[PDB]
RNA sequence: GGCCGGGAACUCAAAGGAGACUGCCAGUGAUAAACUGGAGGAAGGUGGGGAUGACGUCAAGUCAUCAUGGCCCUUACGACCAGGGCUACACACGUGCUACAAUGGCGCAUACAAAGAGAAGCGACCUCGCGAGAGCAAGCGGACCUCAUAAAGUGCGUCGUAGUCCGGAUUGGAGUCUGCAACUCGACUCCAUGAAGUCGGAAUCGCUAGUAAUCGUGGAUCAGAAUGCCACGGUGAAUACGU
């Protein structure tokens, strides 16, 4: 409300050091288990890399590239009605979602392990093709099919 | 508190001590492996009350059967409301 | 049925019952400790136990005898 | 000659040695490694190293207990970095600069009565 | 070569306590070992406040239990009975020992 | 193979596999091998014949499948037709290691009865 | 129904304990009970002896028992008649040997349980309830003090619904510690009811 | 082996003291209050968290803690005893614990903590026991001794997505211990049995940082029945345009 927080700093990547990767760490992290995500987070970082052949940060752009929503509806209670208006997310929420987006339908891919789960979602996105980039597609959407009252 | 039972407590505690204090050693003793007696296990049965598990302390206070504290051996209540007006030593308002 | 080692009962019972022994069987027994492990020396016996209410023609059986003659006389009424 | 620092944080007590000497680092008697080897803790105990050439620097006695891992190699990298202002008070600006000299007085908060876990209020649901 | 086990309940009467066995102990040969403080036990008391019912209430108390070593070295003939020549406040407690 | 009888475990460890016969838990198949000669990680399937022929001949020892399940009724009937609290519980479907009924029992009765 | 106890509130500043003596778990649980049983007799006793307050020091098996009363000359007695009459009770109450020494009183008017142990009594004389909370304020703001809160609980004037009165006068800041304030109540057992009463007696600040 | 002299440095212990005031800097604000950043500093904007709850509101709760006006019971609404009941079960509602697993299970190896409890107690060592536990018996009224070899974790290996080495309810057989006393109705150990459960509708709860989440630890009550309550520390997030 009154109150005005900003964005907590985060501890740069370790193996590497990427603010960005940082945070994408942190989101599939659990239970406070900051290592146990490490050692997924890289694990899949380098099944992925290695095809790609291309460092892991670019592999990893790549990927998000395709999972980075550009506008979304933000529901708004004005005249008795709940009208949905899209509007442009900022620059640093883009990169966030897709993250969140990335690990959640991750999570649930029927694979075997967290580790190969994530090296294939992270593949599938940067070619529209996992459900990651679906996400985005059905918020890209919402909007425009709601540019009325945009 | 109820003055009959206030009073009942009294009584299994004499008996208690005026018996099995010196008495109930028998479990340790013919009643334990050594020489086990199901006849002197048989002869526990006469003290009952005298059994020390049967007390419920209450507050000395009042009697409340519930809300107690070995240490001050008041209940819960008495505690605060006596606490307060400073008659319980090094007892004050806990806080950090 | 835990008592680790020694099947405890009341006295009463005990030297009630076992005049039963010699005596033989006849009317029941009147008894209100039904935490008293069942002997096989009140086999096939008379006894009555309380629950509440009132007391139950128990009667000692064959593997009737390791249980408390009260695990016989159920307590509360249900339907 | 030899330096020494103290630094702890999160109920975690660290002694550290400052000491000239290629760059030794013996962590409560034992090895770096032995206590935070390939671990992503042996890395801010040289953090303050990294930060002003080490390895090749000098060798500390490092002397920790109380608190945890994470506890025991923020605890450490403070002593350090504090030892570091006795062999130079002036490379502390920069130390300092880069969030070291500080103690984070960050500690886990006492459960609260009447909560569930300092904040954790259990839900009341029927309203 | 003497023990001395202070206990008081508040800080303020021990440290008298202990600094006055110290002050005479040091005229009377002794060198005594020093006034150590050691580390306070201090039981806590949380208990309901209100009758019945309204059980997120309760109230918290407390009782630190203050004490000091002391312990004299190098006793002395008059020494020992030099503290019965001095033993006072009710607040404290102590236990002499070997 | 049947071993005891029917149950025909492969592929998983012998250890693991075993406790497929009615009546035994990863302690007494853990022992039956070693106290027969046969390792842990040893695929039931995979072993040599006499590495499967011991296992039988062992188990053999402690009762299973059939007779378990069979006389394991018998002593539940042995007090239900007793008329001790015991049995008495059985006949009436309600827990007997002295659980709540007023609430939480699904697992004893079954599914509600509205 | 809210409001911390004060005295209890600052029994580690600027408020003594009543009871100062130290006992191990083992005994201390006994040791309160005899405080109690001491402390009963010692006012039923000394009715009209006008004691306040009644601090209880335990050394060496030995008991002291300070007695801070109004009126010392009858808790004296006939050349320490009266005082030695109670230290042997006491002796045998808590079955060691007690003393009992007698504290004067820095006036009546401003000492927190004896306004309120009188103001009540008023009551039961049949007085004009209102009168007394009045009439006690008026005096402990006189004899010095810098604030006052005099508060009758309900069934004044024996209404059929009971009332809790006010009336204050001074500063009376209970949320500052370091403000001491001489809080007691007393209950006035009425022809019809008991009236609860709380006295607030603040002398100063720091 | 701080083990021994020895050393009071360091950690610590615990009494006293210093330190933070928007005090200083600049900018917006009337050259105010303030606000916003910056310096210096362990900490900066009532530093974090406690304690502290105005006048009063709900004839809110409590005559079961206690006290008490009134009204009632006085070989009876009073008092004693054994057994039983308060643990009933076809249901429904609230609060929780443990699961549905591979950020995991299982085996072995193995690192870091805090806060507390204790002479009718904590109880080691060694002996026996599959184990609960038993025998003998030291030490400690306690920074000496004991409760007490923290868990997550880290290494290696196994498992292979399976109602599955998941998950444990249920129940059967046999036992340990507490107390006269374990049927009704204790806790736990051993073997066996191995359900539901595959992340849960409408709806709804808490939480803004050492917080949530998660992982262990102690205590009160107490002979003996904690997933409750109170408390401790390990690891350790996400998000806050805006009303
Ligand atoms: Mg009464
Ligand atoms: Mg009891
Ligand atoms: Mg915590
Ligand atoms: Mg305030
Ligand atoms: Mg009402
Ligand atoms: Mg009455
Ligand atoms: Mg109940
Ligand atoms: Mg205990
Ligand atoms: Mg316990």
């Amino acid at each position: 409300r009154r109150r005005v927080i900003g964005q907590r700093k985060i501890l740069p990547d370790p193996k590497f050091g990427s603010e960005l990767l940082a945070k994408f760490v942190n989101i599939l992290m659990v239970d406070g288990k900051k290592s146990t995500a490490e050692s997924i987070v890289y694990s899949a970082l380098e099944t992925l890399a290695q095809r790609s052949g291309k460092s892991e940060l670019e592999a990893f752009e790549v990927a998000l590239e395709n999972v980075r929503p550009t506008v979304e509806v933000k529901s708004r209670r004005v005249g008795g009605s709940t009208y949905q208006v899209p509007v442009e997310v900022r620059p640093v929420r883009r990169n966030a979602l897709a993250m969140r987006w990335i690990v959640e339908a991750a999570r649930k891919r029927g694979d075997k392990s967290m580790a190969l789960r994530l090296a294939n979602e992270l593949s599938d996105a940067a070619e529209n093709k996992g459900t990651a980039v679906k996400k985005r597609e059905d918020v890209h959407r919402m909007a425009e099919a709601n540019k009325a009252f945009a | 508190a109820k003055q009959s039972m206030k009073a009942r407590e009294v009584k299994r505690v004499a008996l208690a001590d005026k018996y099995f204090a010196k008495r109930a050693e028998l479990k340790a003793i013919i009643s334990d492996v050594n020489a086990r007696w199901n006849a002197v296990l048989k002869l526990q049965t006469l003290p009952r009350d005298s059994s020390p598990s049967r007390q419920r302390n209450r507050c000395r206070q009042t009697g409340r059967p519930h809300g107690f504290l070995r240490k001050f051996g008041l209940s819960r209540i008495k505690v605060r409301e006596a606490a307060m007006r400073g008659e319980i030593p090094g007892l004050k308002k806990a806080s950090w | 049925r835990s008592l680790k080692k020694g099947p405890f009962i009341d006295l009463h019972l005990l030297k009630k019952v076992e005049k039963a022994v010699e005596s033989g069987d006849k009317k029941p027994l009147r008894t209100w400790s039904r935490r008293s492990t069942i002997f096989p020396n009140m086999i096939g016996l008379t006894i009555a136990v309380h629950n509440g209410r009132q007391h139950v023609p128990v009667f000692v059986t064959d593997e009737m005898v390791g249980h408390k003659l009260g695990e016989f006389a159920p307590t509360r009424t249900y339907r | 000659n030899q330096y020494y620092g103290t630094g702890r944080r999160k109920s975690s007590a660290a002694r550290v040695f400052i000491k000239p000497g290629n760059g030794k680092i013996v962590i409560n008697q034992r090895s770096l490694e032995q206590y935070f080897g390939r671990e992503t803790a042996r890395m801010v105990v040289r953090q303050p190293l990294e930060l002003v050439d080490m390895v090749e620097k000098l060798d500390l006695y490092i002397t920790v207990k109380g608190g945890g891992i994470s506890g025991q190699a923020g605890a450490i990298r403070h002593g350090i970095t504090r030892a570091l202002m006795e062999y130079d008070e002036s490379l502390r600006s920069e130390l300092r600069k880069a969030g070291f000299v500080t103690r984070d007085a960050r500690q886990v908060e006492r459960k609260k009565v009447g909560l569930r876990k300092a904040r954790r209020r259990p839900q009341f649901s029927k309203r | 070569r003497i023990r001395i086990r202070l206990k008081a309940f508040d800080h303020r009467l021990i440290d008298q306590a202990t600094a006055e066995i110290v002050e005479t102990a040091k005229r009377t040969g002794a060198q005594v070992r020093g006034p150590i403080p050691l580390p306070t036990r201090k039981e806590r008391f949380t208990v309901l406040i209100s009758p019945h019912v309204n059980k997120d209430a309760r109230d918290q108390y407390e009782i630190r239990t203050h004490l000091r070593l002391v312990d004299i070295v190098e006793p002395t003939e008059k020494t020992v009975d030099a503290l019965m020549r001095l033993d006072l406040a009710a607040g404290v407690d102590v236990q002499i020992s070997l | 193979a049947r071993i005891a009888g029917i149950n025909i475990p492969d592929h998983k460890h012998a250890v693991i596999a075993l406790t497929s016969i009615y009546g035994v838990g990863k302690t007494r198949s853990k022992a039956i091998l070693a106290a027969a000669g046969i390792a842990e990680d040893v695929k039931i399937s995979e072993l040599s014949e006499g590495q499967i022929d011991t296992l039988r001949d062992e188990v053999a020892k402690f009762v299973v499948e059939g007779d378990l399940r069979r006389e394991i009724s018998m002593s539940i009937k042995r007090l239900m037709d007793l008329g001790c609290y015991r049995g008495l519980r059985h006949r009436r479907g309600l827990p007997v290691r002295g659980q709540r009924t007023k609430t939480n029992a699904r697992t004893r009765k079954g599914p509600r009865k509205p | 129904g809210q409001k911390v106890h004060p005295n209890g509130i600052r029994l580690g500043i600027v408020k003594p304990w009543n009871s100062t003596w130290f006992a191990n778990t083992k005994e201390f649980a006994d040791n309160l009970d005899s405080d109690f049983k001491v402390r009963q007799y010692l006012t039923k006793e000394l009715a009209k002896a006008s004691v306040s307050r009644i601090v209880i020091e335990r050394p060496a098996k030995s008991i002291r028992v300070t007695i801070h009363t109004a009126r010392p000359g009858i808790v004296i007695g006939k050349k320490g008649e009266d005082v030695e009459k109670l230290r042997k009770v006491v002796a045998d109450i808590a079955g060691v040997p007690a003393q009992i020494n007698i504290a004067e009183v820095r006036k009546p008017e401003l000492d927190a349980k004896l306004v309120a142990d009188s103001i009540t009594s008023q009551l039961e004389r049949r007085v004009m309830f209102r009168r007394a909370m009045k009439r006690a304020v008026q005096n402990a703001m006189r004899l010095g003090a810098k604030g006052i809160k005099v508060e009758v609980s309900g069934r004044l004037g024996g209404a059929e619904i009971a009332r809790t009165e006010w009336y204050r006068e001074g500063r009376v800041p209970l949320h500052t510690l370091r403000a001491d304030i001489d809080y007691n109540t007393s209950e006035a057992h009425t022809t019809y009811g008991v009236i609860g009463v709380k006295v607030w007696i603040f002398k100063g600040e720091i």
